[PDB]
């Protein structure tokens, strides 16, 4: 099966920070990699499809990059409503596989 | 306007089984695979497996093989996932999802709580 290694597994940052999250695929998956935001209690929300395509209605503060085995999700300027756990999902092959997630905690500068 | 409507919350004893439902509308039901995913408190979202409603063929993520069975009733455009041998690790929100290939549209989730 394809293993998606996601990092960091957890991080704390403050509003206005750039956040950088990676996923590495165990084999080449071309651009078949999506990024989700998850708030516990809601279905996962698709942010980025096919590595770099911003989903309709999603803030352009999120962007995806990479191909092959190395992918990055960048949040340009962190906002309080970004408090969530983010996941990559490969759709190159079944079984589909999520990365282990990044739990993003928001800390006061103040 | 694909929509997936799941069954309500369940409370089960350890070693019991649960069968959660997912009723589909707005597309040709036998045309798309149905996937299941869950998220247990403190843990990462995890993919469980899929069923082809046309043939009833299934495959489960390795972690669930032998403990999870998916079925469908085409007369009511519903897919079921039965999880057996329940333990505290199985308390989670369970989601169904469908698409031409991936998980494009999600159900609302079903909470299962495994309680002594």
């Amino acid at each position: 099966d394809i293993v998606m290694t996601q990092s960091p597994s957890s991080l704390s940052a403050s509003v206005g920070d750039r956040v950088t999250i990676t996923c590495r695929a165990s084999q080449n998956i071309n651009n078949y990699l999506h990024w989700y935001q998850h708030e516990p209690g809601k279905a996962p929300k698709l942010l980025i499809y096919a590595a770099s395509n911003l989903q309709g209605g999603v803030t352009s503060r999120f962007s995806g990059s990479g191909s092959g085995t190395d992918f990055t999700l960048t949040i340009s300027t962190l906002q309080p409503e970004d408090f969530a756990t983010y996941y990559c999902l490969q759709t190159h092959a079944y079984p589909l596989t999520f990365g282990g997630g990044t739990k993003v905690d928001i800390k006061r500068a103040a | 306007q694909v929509q997936l409507v799941q069954s309500g919350a369940e409370v089960k004893k350890p070693g019991a089984s649960v069968k959660v439902s997912c009723k589909a509308s707005g597309y040709t039901f036998t045309g798309n695979y149905m996937h299941w995913v869950r998220q247990a408190p403190g843990q990462g979202l995890e993919y469980m497996g899929w069923i082809n409603p046309k043939s009833g063929d299934t495959n489960y993520a390795q972690k669930f093989q032998g403990r999870v069975t998916m079925t469908r009733d085409t007369s009511i455009s519903t897919v079921y996932m039965e999880v057996r041998r329940l333990r505290s690790d199985d308390t989670a929100v369970y989601y169904c999802a469908t698409g031409w290939w991936g998980m494009d549209v999600w159900g609302q989730g079903t909470l299962v709580t495994v309680s002594s």
